[PDB]
């Protein structure tokens, strides 16, 4: 007799740990920071997060003898122990391609981060990268546009763009929005955009802002000779009024849209995103939501792969830390997931976080936007972190200046051009930063303003998510 | 507290909640046409036409509203027209019921100033009919 | 009056009111709070305040436009945690003008969308909400909720059975719908596509729909109950998962299902409102619901996400099991079934319920516990949940030694039994196990069951304690 | 018309008494979806009045409880019953689960009964939208009738979905609510055969027309007088009956009146006798009181119905003698004998306001 | 292994997996019901619409979902509002099975807060029924 | 409490002098006019009844569902000053019983049939107390003053409008020449009367097109945003 049904309960490791597993290149695979409960072994864990995340379930089912268990289980099929830990283990995971929704980011996550994490039988797990075969990301439309495209509609080169959030975040009618931003993209400034919370409400329905922002749009154009655009947020509580907001953005012919696709979901964001495909929109993605995931070392899911996760489901921009702001991202980290955003191919290192090498197979690269208590003394750091190909964002960096949004974009903008010279110049920004910026401060009274104001200005604080 | 019973009680409409008429009582609806220069016609029905269905709507998108089958019965012979003698109405009964002692008949009658049936009820129903209670037997 | 000053000031200066007394429109946020050493917890509080609402890094002009008194979100009480040294919870208060209507997504985007990630701050989570009733009457809501769906099931007097299709992953449309057939026959009142099925190379969503259509139809002309299985929209585009919502109305089935966090809330509120116009139950998944709220120090506890669905929409939502293979403490859990059944639910820190609730009768939402479970877990399912709930047995049903219908026969004799005893007056924590046994006498189906799993328990530290 | 007048500063009081239609401007609109004839031809009903029933309480039930309420109500004897005027989708029963459910009990009943049933489900909603939506639902459940209250969702709504109903064969009930606002004083406002005109062109099946002897105010003579002018083709000036001018509707279908509020059995020889048989008799709490409950109910009011639509017939005088033949029905009618007593004492006599 | 059979082996919803409820089981439901101070009724329907059906459905377009004929049965007179006495219920589970002695009859309650039946099981079922299996028949 | 049929006093369920009223309530003011022989206390309750759950005689469906939780209730009579047969009666209406984002079904409710009682000789509705719960179940106005103000760039002082006269027998080529020499002038609106519609003498997009053609010559003239 071969092997048949057997009712009850065996370990997951009889089927799901597979050690000796030779991975396919078309398998997706994931790199899990596991933390099993006392007297559950390694092999045990990694084989239940396996099982758990592909085809079995805590006790033997005869359906499988209908199917082949061997074509479509998820391996455990390497455990490496983490230095510095007594009870922390990477488990690599091996998918068949065949277990994925084609174009689907939500069913990708449903099976890898579905269930597992609530398991009795570890105290934590943590997602820290997923290896996307070619022949997976070749089933998405990916990103709307990507870096080049951007540039070229833009007609935008050589440097950094520059963005900026009005402020408040919440409470300024439509109309002084717009005013706002008109003054914003005058000095200097390539872009505005609405806070990631500024949706519809009651003291201003988004239409309305849409217009007024219009307005503004056309009016530092024409005035400054350059494009301009403000990223219209479309995020909303359905897809329906989602898509009516990018359709009005469509209709007044603005180049820009945002959306907050981990607030609205992978669902409406892969809808909006070809949307803006179709219809030659620009999708800003705001990252809202991601530190409640992504920020604890022991537990979540790393930015990196909600960043990948954010290139196949589809967005021009995505924001990636600044490093030196006012929120938390450490260089190494961000250089490594800013590559696996921007890049063709990315190899294997693990001194940046990066556990597999990942090949985007011509898939468009999303432009970072650094973002957050960002100012001008920042700017030759930003510059030498991020080169040209990222959107800077000031703020408060701009709405802060004492003379005003117009002033305030100017010195933003004569910094990042300073920067930019100096840089092409062969100047080394690290250690002549200073010295570029308060030279640039001798003809630009906009710029030595802000200086003074912001010269203390620093977020210096103990990293949470190390590598 | 007595209970209407859902089985086996099927109504047929003006004049079904009373007792069964009796031959005076017919005869005096029938004096109740003739009074009112209405033009009286007799229907008829196989057990199998009687009550309304919906058989038809198999064929329909959905446009069922206000349709159904067997709300047309069959004509006995045509309408009688000019009729001002109630035995004559009486004896079509008669004849209507001979000719079909196993149909439901019912007496209607046509106002033509309104065009629309003004009156109507049942004369006869088949003697195999099971589905209907007697008066002391709707509630129990 | 005061002129505009540009420069940096702390946040506390604007964004602590400890005198500030709420307002019954405001929403609320208790914020588990651990500071960064060297920062006071009242500018740990304000910065979150601030971030949430109105405020950033440094002053900026535009304030004077507007009136800050007005919009600002406030940090308007501060607790420590006992038995922590550097843990707080410290209450926010935002007031509803702050909130796009019936946007579940705004909510979240202004409380929990940039805070988390403060260098200022080690870790940070979300405990509770206070949506006040001027908020919730924004929302549609479930499509259906508890009453309506009984009353369309035709389903009274004891909590309700479903079953997970296994594997998984890797069955064939058509094996797909031989199984269901063969569960539904069995007892069991629902079956379920697990919630990463959805469209795959091995079995395509329409060629499973028209297949599990014929077993429900199938198993409710077999038994005369009325049977259903939870057909999976969660798809990659908004696009997708309508098509499939189609199909099943198309199709005359009696519930669909959506994974709302791998989804996301737009989507989902679509689709309940999809449900809504359509008559559709709408069965929600949790899927990667403990990415988030697995950790006591750091994310948004589960309780905060089940009002949230709530609001967003759904007739189902999986709540734990206490005694299952997913962790989730019976208190806890006995918690958020409150907030998600009842139309008003105190205050009660012992349960980790942080604000008196009033839901303003929006429809209650049926827990579902599900993972892990198995016959002798009946007892304290039924004691646990009551009968508004549905328990899911689907390795418990297709882990059966004599196959699928013997499986549900066996979990809905069990069911019943429990039932039985409770409406007798027994007591299921003490007497649970003789139930069982004494069912097992005349139930050689149940007997097979108990004999299977006799043995077999989850009992691990809990990570989520209060 | 009506505009701004009633508001001027020169005059202290204003009320419109009537208006004179033209058959040129008659002409001009769609009018009743269907009309009298057509709908006594769709039901099938022929000979007496149409019985009918709102359910209650008025708000509070379930969508299920609605249902079993319909149920029991139709399998009694009536031909209708009804949602309240304000039941229309709320949070203890949102209208697509009642629609359903009430098709449930439609269908059942006349299953059982072997007549044609149907239960004015109620399309009036906050947006012409959400009132067409309602419609729709109601088209494809394939049931007989919608409600419209044709003063609180207005005249623009009303000729739409009356335009609808004309184009998908739904019967069309009018629930005259808020009527009163504007009717009920001597001195101002519009008299209600004004607004039963405008009714019968904007669109109408049924229409609301006053009892005379229940609950709500409207004298006999002034109820005959716009009874006549929803009904008839041609209906001479006649000021005793506060008729202004002579109208002719050129053949724009006739409207059913409604009888309807605090009504029960012992009312029905008077109802009868005013109406015709080209009514609709409603008795809710007339139905939903009775002790025995909904059926019994039902079969009392039926029972009450055809006999004294038969006593008519036999050339009996009903304004005269209508409590005899009330009593002789109780002899063979227990259902009917149970209602008579508990409603026995039960009349409506006030000073009337609306005097011509 | 035993085969569940899919032959005759129709169920009726809550209790009908256990065996048959003695009177004594009948009775302590009963005072499960006046202990919560649940609303007590019965409802009672012929053999031919005992069983959930589609039939209604030929007059629909696509809005059939969770439509069924056959959930409503007939109300045994009204619910029993104020009943604190089981001897009361069980009195009129006599009376109602006496009056419709083939029907299908189901003892069910009503909770008024939560506005929704709150139990419910078959206490009749007509002698004529071949369509169920003993408990120890249910598989082969 | 089981089901009795019949008739009772509406004052028993409907009139509640000791009920606090909810946040979430509607709130009526019903200026009141009873017939001789009927209770203010009385005819405030039918009032209460009659626009929430009741009806004139006993119903056993009461029981099915709560009606403390539903019903209207007459919580204050007051006496109107110089009058001998006028009260305010005050109703709570609980917010379930209404209908989302509709006007409608809350005047269908609260003035549906209370004026025709036979038992009252008048009733007038004073006022009523929108609670913030209702309101923000309304999209409410477009726009709003500020908003309007913005979109017109017109700000400082009162906004001026004229109606087109005669009211009705104008072409729509003379209605724009009236609009254009009315707007030019310095008028910051015109307008058709409220019974222009669609009539043989001027069909309505006759109508918008020269208005639209007079709006924006003057608008061009002035300087200013002009509407119609
Ligand atoms: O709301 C804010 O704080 C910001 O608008 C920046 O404001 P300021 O420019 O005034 O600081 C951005 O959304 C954050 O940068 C998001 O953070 P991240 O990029 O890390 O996702
Ligand atoms: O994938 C699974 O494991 C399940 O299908 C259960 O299978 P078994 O019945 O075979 O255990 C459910 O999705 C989990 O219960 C979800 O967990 P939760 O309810 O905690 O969200
Ligand atoms: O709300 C009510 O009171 C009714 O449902 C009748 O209830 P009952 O049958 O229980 O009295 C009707 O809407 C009124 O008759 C309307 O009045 P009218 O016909 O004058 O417009
Ligand atoms: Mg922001
Ligand atoms: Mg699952
Ligand atoms: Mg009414
Ligand atoms: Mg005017």
């Amino acid at each position: 007799a071969g092997a048949g049904f057997k009712a009850g309960v065996k370990d997951y490791r009889l089927t799901y740990y597979t050690p000796d597993y030779v991975v396919r290149d078309t398998d997706i695979l994931a790199a899990f920071r596991m933390t099993p409960q006392p007297g559950v072994p390694p092999e045990e864990c990694g084989a239940a997060v396996a099982a758990e995340s592909s085809t079995g379930t805590w006790t033997t089912v005869w359906t499988d003898g209908l199917t082949s268990l061997d074509r479509y289980k998820g391996r455990c099929y390497d455990i490496e122990p983490v230095p510095g830990e007594d009870n922390q283990y990477i488990a690599y995971v091996a998918y068949p391609i065949d277990l994925f929704e084609e174009g689907s980011v939500t069913n990708m996550f449903t099976s890898i981060v579905g269930n597992v994490f609530g398991f009795k039988a570890l105290r934590a797990l943590r997602l820290e990268d997923l290896r996307i075969p070619p022949a997976y990301v070749k089933t998405f439309v990916g990103p709307p546009h990507g870096i080049q495209v951007e540039r070229d509609k833009l007609n935008k080169y050589g440097r950094g763009l520059l963005g900026c959030t009005i402020k408040p975040k919440l409470g300024l009618s439509a109309k002084n929005y717009g005013r706002a931003v008109y003054e914003c993209l005058r000095g200097g400034l390539d872009f505005t955009k609405d806070d990631e919370n500024v949706n519809s409400q009651p003291f201003m329905r988004w239409r309305d802002r849409f217009l007024f922002v219009a307005e503004a749009i056309y009016k530092a154009q024409a005035e400054t000779g350059e494009v301009k655009g403000h990223y219209l947020n479309a995020t909303a509580g359905t897809c329906e009024e989602m898509m009516k907001r990018a359709v009005c953005a469509k209709e007044l012919g603005v180049p820009i849209i945002m959306h907050d696709y981990l607030t609205g979901g992978f669902t409406a964001n892969t809808s909006l995103a070809i949307y803006c495909r179709d219809n030659g929109l620009l999708l800003h993605i705001h990252r809202a939501m991601h530190a409640v995931i992504d920020r604890q070392r022991n537990h979540g899911i790393h930015f990196r792969v909600l960043a990948k996760a954010l290139r196949m489901s589809g967005g021009d921009h995505l924001h990636s830390g600044t490093a030196v702001g006012k929120l938390e991202g450490e260089r190494e980290v961000i250089l490594g997931f800013v590559d696996l955003m921007r890049d063709d191919y990315v190899e294997k290192d693990r001194s940046r976080g990066i556990y597999f090498t990942q090949d985007w197979c011509s898939m468009p690269g999303v432009m970072p936007v650094a973002s957050g208590g960002i100012h001008v003394w920042h700017m030759p750091a930003l510059v030498e972190i991020f080169g040209d190909d990222a959107c800077l964002q000031f703020g408060g960096g701009t709405l802060g200046h004492p003379w005003g949004n117009a002033p305030g974009a100017a010195a933003n903008r004569v910094a990042l051009e300073a920067c930019t010279q100096a840089r092409n110049e062969g100047r080394d920004l690290a250690r002549e930063g200073g010295d570029v910026i308060r030279s640039a401060c001798k003809w630009s009274p906009e710029l030595a303003a802000a200086c003074e104001v912001w010269k203390e200005i620093k977020f210096e604080f103990d990293t949470i998510d190390k590598l | 507290m007595m209970v209407w019973t859902p089985v086996n009680n099927k109504m047929f409409e003006t004049f079904s909640y009373l007792p069964p008429l009796t031959d005076e009582q017919i005869a005096a609806q029938v004096d109740y046409i003739v009074a009112n220069g209405w033009i009286p016609c007799l229907e008829f029905a196989e057990a199998d036409k009687a009550y309304v269905s919906n058989e038809s709507a198999i064929r329909f998108g959905s446009v069922s509203c206000l349709y159904y089958d067997n709300r047309y019965w069959t004509m006995w012979k045509l309408p009688m027209f000019g009729c001002r003698d109630p035995m004559q109405v009486l004896r079509e009964i008669v004849a209507c019921t001979k000719a079909f002692p196993d149909a439901y008949v019912r007496l209607v009658a046509f106002d033509n100033q309104k065009q629309v049936q003004i009156m109507g009820f049942l004369v006869q129903r088949p003697k195999t009919a099971r589905d209907f209670q007697p008066a002391n037997k709707r509630s129990v």
